[PDB]
């Protein structure tokens, strides 16, 4: 002669944290922080470009290992560890400011500079560091300018690139730094060298550094690279008596793409919006504990491993 | 709890209750009984679903790598980024532990309320034909058959039928 | 909701009631009318006005320009500014949404409280003179004139005046 | 014999978001995000100084457009688009850092330097770019230093400014870069050129650059400005042999100001304490969705178009 | 408030109760006595302890110098750090203000219900042997001495022994 | 025959802030924001080094003040205001980056390079700015190179340091800048001057510049400093004909510690995890109102004086 009331219960409950207790036992709960990572770059429905052994800056200069990737259109650009950019010893002035600019870009278009050289200039400078086909070569987009004969002073030559396109072109050039005073006089001459670059927004002078250095790739001499962007209708004029690594082609970035720095293998079976150094993150929930550094539409990083959100009521055993 | 029904006056839940979240365990002359309630269960389910709905609502915020992975970055900006990232991390880590704990507290108490709201729905329906047990039951002072207890659960129970019968049983 | 009054055991209120947030409707031999409560209406508004004033306050954290609207920004540091500002916007957009959801969930159950408290005040006052139907309406077992209905609203209602009179109707 | 209880509700209810329900109907609700902005600068109770056609940096050097406000005190400063900074082509190193110091300040003062030179040096050098009364003029707070006669060599000049005031001053100098080797010897001399700036708190060496380049404002030659702050009590010295224009009077930044940058009509009937490039923001609401870039005391920017706060109770249809 | 026990249907609290947080006072033929229930108080006290354990937790997330407190930092990069440091502060201030404001509301409504839970616990013990006044007090209709008052507090109360004596005084 | 239920209260209750109420009275409360600061630096358990008048950079070059800080290990480094690193006037390029790097270390080790010179070279050139025991000295970890014969030319000497350690090393070198055009001729000679520093990762040339300037510590000349990291196995080469201050020792930073910029008394009986400019912060509360600039395991700085968290029920008066 009685009617009773009560809730449902389970044998094994799930522990959750509350404002009053961190040992609360609810009937059922779910996870909110992702721990699962796919060690693959999910590239389905995505026109990706792997670089393999090429480093982004090599695309603009023409490194032998980066010869494949000198042009293309993409929405995503993948970069690897140990990626070579400089065949011949050296670096680029603010190279990171340039590298992430390429990883933000969605394609590279190449345009000729149209540079004519005199009789006293050997525009066919090569090195054993840059190898193509098997023999010696040079950076694809650049030209090493030396004296035609030993000793003879490099002539004061004026080279001008002009813009015609509606967009802005990124021009690169290098400065050679000889390994000894005796070697310096062979390449350009005994005379004092000065490389002056002039435009409408950029003016800077460079003097070739000469001195003894350790051997890199089998060389003591080094070439450092410089870069600037020229506006539409704007001209860039070079004035030098040797030492300048001339530009044969200028670079032009098409659109906007995504830049991934991961060593993980590629996969076209899955698709992802979130990437890190160890692969892809595919999840609906808003937290992850994999890495603080990610790219794209991503869950926010948290220091905790597990955080359980309760879906059911208090679990009271029988 | 807050509403003091779940783990409150009711000792425990039923591990046999598989067809629902809240139910009845009635005993009469015919025998035993066990049937769950729709409204109470669904009110608890509908609210958790919409609580889970906000969670998976993904932000369309596009981030790009400001910290280089393989190459080196300038040491001073390299400290600024490391500081800002760790400060952002601290916000989202504490914020996460807050949300989880806050939503955990409210849900448990929400599920506690719909239990009490059902108990109050039965107490008012039985009017003066039944008295309160103390452990979450109702002492029915009239002969209530198997179709009679169903009329409570169907929300069709009329106290006017058993008013004269129960009142006299309560007073001898 | 939580207290099961609004959208709970009261089916619905009244659109014709404009002179308050909570009110009484009387039914007797003379006729039918309506009179709103002032105590529980203000008790609900005080909670809301407190909240409404708690967010309209503006703090004076003055922020100065770091990005030029006309001059070009350095690209490498521009990404550091963009990464922080998007992260900050993401925290505030998150905090703005969670607050609205938090406060709206609290205000909706706060109103359920003052309705239940008004119900619990009258219930204990009528004591034995009345019985609740369950639909959110008290039935007294005697006749109340317009003075008898006004006495429950002014909170000055003596249960011992109608104790034996209404206790007679309940048993016949 | 019956008394009923209830709660009021409206016919036209509005929808709000909660923790459990996405669509909840309430009796009344108000907005928490400001969407409306007046496209006018509210300058009531503010001693504002409108820059107009001139640039903030043009005040310290003396642009013909900044003649009406070389000195003056204010609490807020308004910058306009396409503002003339330099009449003679060139840029300032750390241009933005210099710009922000002017936007931090609430008033600029000018203190004379008293720089005299030898008979060989001509300080009356002027340009055709800086037009004053349809003539040939130079910057108001700087003087071009060239050799007296055409073809002469510039002597080794040593000039020193003395900071005697209790507050630090802003010294400004610029290195001129000749458009050719024939122009470099024309008025600076055939000698080797080097400009040195030395003090206790700042020292750096500057060398001019030769080479042909496009004509901006009808000029191939460029002047790049450099800046530092001389501490109270300290002394700054300019050791130059040619290719430097000297400051006639330095700048003193006093008090704190507000930096506003927008192109919108000025209104002195309204008063606001936050501004953006579109207009001004007058709201009590803690959030806004108009622009992520604001200056002053502002509500925090969000990506939400609408967030409603429940002013009333749970609206049930009757 | 939300549960209308503290600052609700009860006029005020007793300022002399040192033993516990919640309790009862009896008025019989032998006199008045003060005793506080141990179990009902612990439930509230332990809930506060859990909040105090959440805010002593070690945020070992270590940070290091980015701004030189003696020398001067470059203007442009130094100005961005200011904007970032102020934004994080502006967030953490709002975080600290919300946490406190909310947590306090919860503790108030926690204790508001934690005696209502005791009020409903005693109500179900006595059942039909006592009636409600409205002020928050149960008046017993049978002869209840000090050893009888002991059982009501000690929960060892049996209403079957006193059922017949009470249901005579009520209906008279 | 009566039993009443109730709760406990107190006379003078604490006021707290709520969501619905500004002024709310409770039976008990506790603070969450820290106002109380400790004006000491708590170094118990911590193996620390107080530098005092010496600057962290001065440990590497060997400024007279740090003759006791050249070698040693710690887990905490304390730096004081108005510190000393330059006895002879000058500045280090990229100083702050160098400064922070030393503060981000837990010990310094030193190894002698052992650079050898010819008969015509004087390595023991000292100054009266770097006084040691009354007599004239020079930075302990550097040697001033001058010609043995006053006036004659300085040899084209080459020096190379070998890195034969598993971990990396830091190297510093100094560049002289004369005050008069006769100083170069009396110390180094009349010939042209150039200094070439070379490694596999870093290389540069910088000429000593002559110019008149104000006197610091009686000295009109300048010695500026430059630094780079030498990788394990790599070499660094100096091509010089004078004007260079060659290092006599290199430096290898050990492990990690904690760098505090504070002018506060040291307490060895006290222990702490957070430190700021004005001392230590010891607390269990999660917030503070003292300083935004803090280091170590430190609670979050908030822009409010006090916020109290209730620890009891609502207080009802009588
Ligand atoms: C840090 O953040 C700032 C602000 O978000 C970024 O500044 C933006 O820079 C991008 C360049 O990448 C700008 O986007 C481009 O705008 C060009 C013209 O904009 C005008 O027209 C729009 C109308 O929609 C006006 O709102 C605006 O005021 C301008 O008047 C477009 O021509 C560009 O399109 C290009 O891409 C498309 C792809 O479909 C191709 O067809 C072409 O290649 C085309 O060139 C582009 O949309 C943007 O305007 C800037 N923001 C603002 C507020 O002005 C910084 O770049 C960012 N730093 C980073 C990412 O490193
Ligand atoms: C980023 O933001 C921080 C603060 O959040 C700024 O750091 C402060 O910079 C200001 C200058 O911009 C400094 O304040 C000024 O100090 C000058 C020297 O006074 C010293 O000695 C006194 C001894 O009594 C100390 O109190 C003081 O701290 C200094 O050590 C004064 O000349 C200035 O006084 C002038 O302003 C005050 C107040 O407005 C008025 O009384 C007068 O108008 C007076 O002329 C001023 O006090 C301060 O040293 C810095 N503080 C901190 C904590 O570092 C950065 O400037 C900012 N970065 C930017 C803008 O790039
Ligand atoms: C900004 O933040 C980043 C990330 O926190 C910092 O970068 C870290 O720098 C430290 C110090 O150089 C690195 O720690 C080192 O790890 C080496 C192990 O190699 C790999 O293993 C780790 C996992 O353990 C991987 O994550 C990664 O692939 C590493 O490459 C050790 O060999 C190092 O030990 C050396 O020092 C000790 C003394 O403490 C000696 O006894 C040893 O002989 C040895 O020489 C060291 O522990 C860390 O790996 C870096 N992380 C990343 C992601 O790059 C930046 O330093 C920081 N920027 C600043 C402070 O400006
Ligand atoms: C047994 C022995 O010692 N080998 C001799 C070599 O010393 C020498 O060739 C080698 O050394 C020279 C300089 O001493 C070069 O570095 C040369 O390599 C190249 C290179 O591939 O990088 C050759 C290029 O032709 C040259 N490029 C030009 C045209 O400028 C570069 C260039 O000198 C440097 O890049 C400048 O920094 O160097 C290397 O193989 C040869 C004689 O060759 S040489 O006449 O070209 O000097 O004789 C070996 O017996
Ligand atoms: C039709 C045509 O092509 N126009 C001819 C002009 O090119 C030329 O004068 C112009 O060019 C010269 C240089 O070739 C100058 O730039 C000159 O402008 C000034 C200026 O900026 O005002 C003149 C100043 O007197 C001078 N300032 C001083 C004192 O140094 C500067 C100065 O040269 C540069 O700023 C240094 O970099 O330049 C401009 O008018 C004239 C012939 O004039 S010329 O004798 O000066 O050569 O002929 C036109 O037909
Ligand atoms: C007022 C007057 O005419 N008296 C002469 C002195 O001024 C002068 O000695 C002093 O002035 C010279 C510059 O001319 C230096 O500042 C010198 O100081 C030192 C220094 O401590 O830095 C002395 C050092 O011994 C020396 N270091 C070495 C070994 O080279 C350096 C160094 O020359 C400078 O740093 C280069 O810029 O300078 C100070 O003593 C003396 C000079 O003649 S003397 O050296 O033969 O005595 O002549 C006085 O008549
Ligand atoms: C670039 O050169 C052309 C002539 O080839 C000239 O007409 C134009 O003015 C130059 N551009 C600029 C920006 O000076
Ligand atoms: C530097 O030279 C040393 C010997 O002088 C040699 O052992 C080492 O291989 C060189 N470094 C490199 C990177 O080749
Ligand atoms: C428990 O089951 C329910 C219903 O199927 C679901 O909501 C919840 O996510 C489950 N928990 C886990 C850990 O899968
Ligand atoms: C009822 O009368 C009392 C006076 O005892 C007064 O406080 C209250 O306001 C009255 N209510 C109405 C609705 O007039
Ligand atoms: C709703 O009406 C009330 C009373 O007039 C007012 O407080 C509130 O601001 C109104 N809200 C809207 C959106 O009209
Ligand atoms: C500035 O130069 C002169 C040196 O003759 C002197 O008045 C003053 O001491 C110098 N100032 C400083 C700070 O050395
Ligand atoms: C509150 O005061 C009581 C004294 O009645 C004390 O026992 C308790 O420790 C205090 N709690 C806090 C959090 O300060």
């Amino acid at each position: 002669d009685k009617i009773c009331l009560g809730h449902h219960a389970v044998a094994n409950g799930t522990i959750v944290k509350t404002l009053t207790n961190e040992q609360e036992e609810v009937t059922n709960a779910t996870e909110t922080v992702e721990s699962t990572s796919l060690d693959r770059l999910c590239m389905k429905g995505r026109s990706h470009k792997d670089l393999g052994n090429c480093h982004p800056i090599g695309m603009l200069i023409g490194t032998p290992a980066c010869d494949l990737h000198l042009t293309g259109t993409w929405d995503t650009l993948i970069e690897r560890e140990n990626a070579i950019a400089y065949c011949y010893p050296g670096a680029t002035v603010n190279e990171e400011a340039l590298r992430q600019k390429i990883m933000e870009s969605g394609g590279i278009s190449k345009i000729s500079t149209g540079f004519t050289y005199g009789s006293s200039i050997n525009s066919a400078g090569t090195t054993k560091a840059c190898m193509r086909n098997g023999g010696n070569s040079f950076y694809a987009e650049l030209k090493w300018l030396v004296s035609k004969s030993k000793g003879q002073n490099f002539p004061q030559t004026t080279n001008t690139y002009r813009n015609t396109d509606t967009a802005e072109h990124l021009i690169m050039w290098g400065i050679h730094h000889p390994s000894s005073t005796q070697e310096k006089n062979d390449l350009y001459g005994t005379q004092s060298l000065s490389i002056s670059v002039g435009s409408s927004t950029y003016q800077s002078n460079f003097v070739p550094v000469v001195g003894a250095r350790p051997q890199v790739n089998g060389q003591s001499g080094r070439i450092d690279f410089h870069w600037t962007l020229v506006q539409p209708g704007d001209n860039i004029t070079f004035s030098h008596n040797g030492g300048l690594i001339a530009p044969s082609r200028v670079s032009k970035l098409i659109g906007r793409g995504l830049g991934i720095q991961s060593d993980a293998p590629i996969d076209n079976n899955c698709e992802s919006k979130c990437f890190w150094r160890g692969g892809s993150i595919n999840t609906r929930l808003p937290f992850q504990n994999l890495s603080p550094r990610t790219v794209g539409q991503c869950p926010k990083y948290v220091n905790k491993k597990s955080l359980m959100l309760a879906t059911g009521m208090r679990n009271v055993p029988e | 709890g807050l509403f003091g029904a779940i783990a409150g006056f009711i000792e425990n839940g039923w591990e046999g209750m598989v067809d629902g979240w809240y139910g009845f365990r009635h005993q009469n002359a015919q025998g035993t009984g066990q049937a769950a309630d729709y409204k109470s269960t669904q009110a608890a389910i509908d609210q958790i679903t919409g609580k889970l709905n906000r969670l998976i609502e993904k932000t369309n915020t596009e981030f790009e790598s400001i910290e280089s992975e393989f190459s080196e970055i300038e040491h001073q900006i390299g400290n600024v980024i490391n500081w800002t990232k760790d400060s952002i991390t601290d916000i989202w880590t504490y914020q996460a532990e807050l949300l989880v704990a806050m939503e955990n507290q409210h849900t448990i108490d929400m599920a506690d309320s719909e239990m009490l709201n059902l108990y109050e729905r039965v107490r008012k329906q039985l009017r003066q034909n039944a008295e309160e047990d103390g452990k979450g039951c109702f002492e029915i002072y009239h002969a209530c058959d198997d179709s009679c207890m169903e009329s409570i659960r169907n929300n069709t129970y009329d106290h006017s039928q058993y008013r004269e019968e129960a009142l006299l049983n309560r007073l001898n």
